């Protein structure tokens, strides 16, 4: 039994966006239904629910803001009247939340801003090869001036995992995010093995992968 | 009056 | 209801106990009606306990939850480098009475370990790439150390900066324990090609002297 969240994305102030709560191996109205959400770097709140006597319950904060409702046979959707910045965050859905039964979704991300949808530029951080430090070098991809959140780096199709550091966002002063990935492998294999970041930006339908050579 | 309960 | 945690933050040994505190605004349902979650960053969050007591299937017997009405706890025992993560607790009432679920506001918490990690330390100049493009960014990583207090000083020749970079910091590693650290100097093309030598300072307890990486452009 499963619950998977979708709809979220970059939406102005003022614009109506409904997310959707799809179950899987289980039936809708035979167990309680909550969304809760958190905005970045913030705490979990509970937003509203259904009972399995189909009543649908809100918190205080989140009446008038908020509409949650059986959509289909399968789903449970959640309507935001009219979201303003405050509303960006990531939406989990849950059958339960204290029970056995409980499951939760891996979420959906919603961000509130007026600012456009701009693809990264991605730019090699280069290994030194200058002198060996230990026996390690160390390499990277930047990820520069992209909206909204997230972007995922890979590194060699999943195929290089170990030693591998992706930094957290960075909002710049521009309101643009940046990031770097690194990945620390053995120094002797620079001019050997080929190491490529693959970066994907969903939001913005980016796609990139970046060979990182000695220069 | 039966208590409601969402968890 | 609104539920309170307290502290909000915990850094404590591997091996010891970490105490985490929920006191709500008004009693839970039954008086024992709270759960307890662990969540992890970008992950959803995991149920550990429910009914105040009660550990849920799946989860490690380190965790033990207490307490009764108004006030619980939640004890780590044995705490391990996969605690790192941020605890809350969940009062739930009936919702003809009252607000069907409250969260608590969270307690991170972290671990420290008894071996110093001198970060390596590494510095990448801008790619022609970007050059080209009116802007340079300048990166210094600083990777795999332990505790967190890092310094981190740009110099543009030997000109102290300030103002001009960013920093970003990975979660605490839960095999490991360590930390690693980017540092971006952003400068426009002109600035660049205008100084000549980019360094990146560290100092960090494990390193016996700040280091210095730098370029001229040329559990």
């Amino acid at each position: 039994q499963s619950v998977e969240e979708s709809g979220g994305r970059l939406v102005t102030p003022g614009t109506p966006l409904t997310l959707t709560c799809t179950v899987s191996g289980f039936s809708l109205s035979s167990y309680p239904m909550n969304w809760v959400r958190q905005a970045p770097g913030k705490g979990l709140e509970w937003i509203g629910g259904i009972g399995t006597s189909g009543n649908i319950w809100y918190a205080s904060w989140a009446k008038g803001r908020f509409i949650i409702s059986r959509a289909s046979s399968t789903t449970v959707d959640l309507k935001v009247t009219s979201p303003t910045t405050e509303d960006t965050a990531t939406y989990f859905c849950a059958r339960g939340l204290y029970n056995d039964y409980t499951v939760w979704g891996p979420g959906t991300l919603v961000t509130v801003s007026s600012a456009s949808t701009k693809g990264p530029s991605v730019f090699p951080l280069a290994p030194s090869s200058k002198s060996t430090s230990g026996g390690t070098a160390a390499l990277g991809c930047l990820v520069k001036d992209y909206f909204p959140e997230p972007v995922t780096v890979s590194w060699n199709s999943g195929a290089l995992t170990s030693g591998v550091h992706t930094f957290p966002a960075v909002l710049q002063s521009s309101g643009l995010y940046s990031l770097s990935s690194v990945v620390t492998v053995p120094s002797s294999s620079l001019g050997t093995q080929t190491y490529i970041c693959n970066v994907n930006h969903k939001p913005s339908n980016t796609k990139v992968d970046k060979k990182v050579e000695p220069k | 009056p039966a208590p409601e309960l969402l968890g | 209801q609104v539920l309170t945690q307290t502290p909000s933050s915990v850094s404590a040994a591997v091996g010891g106990t970490v105490t985490i505190n929920c006191q709500a605004s008004q009693s839970v349902y039954n008086k024992n009606y709270l759960a307890w979650y662990q969540q992890k960053p970008g992950q959803p969050p995991k149920r550990l306990i429910y009914s105040a007591s009660t550990l849920a299937s799946g989860v490690s017997s380190r965790f033990k939850g207490s307490g009764s009405g108004t006030q619980f706890t939640l004890t780590i025992s044995d705490v391990q480098c996969d605690d790192v993560a941020t605890y809350y607790c969940l009062g739930s009432y009936d919702c003809n009475r009252a607000e069907c679920h409250a969260f608590g506001g969270g307690t991170k918490v972290v671990v420290e370990v008894r071996t110093v990690a001198a970060p390596s330390v590494f510095i990448f100049p801008p790619s022609d790439e970007q050059l080209k493009s009116g802007t340079a960014s300048v990166v210094c990583l600083l990777n795999n150390f332990y505790p967190r207090e890092a310094k981190v000083q740009w110099k543009v020749d030997n000109a102290l900066q300030s103002g001009n970079s960013q920093e970003s910091v990975t979660e605490q590693d839960s095999k490991d324990s360590t930390y690693s650290l980017s540092s971006t100097l952003t400068l426009s093309k002109a600035d660049y090609e205008k100084h000549k030598v980019y360094a990146c300072e560290v100092t960090h307890q494990g390193l016996s002297s700040p280091v210095t990486k730098s370029f001229n452009r040329g559990c």
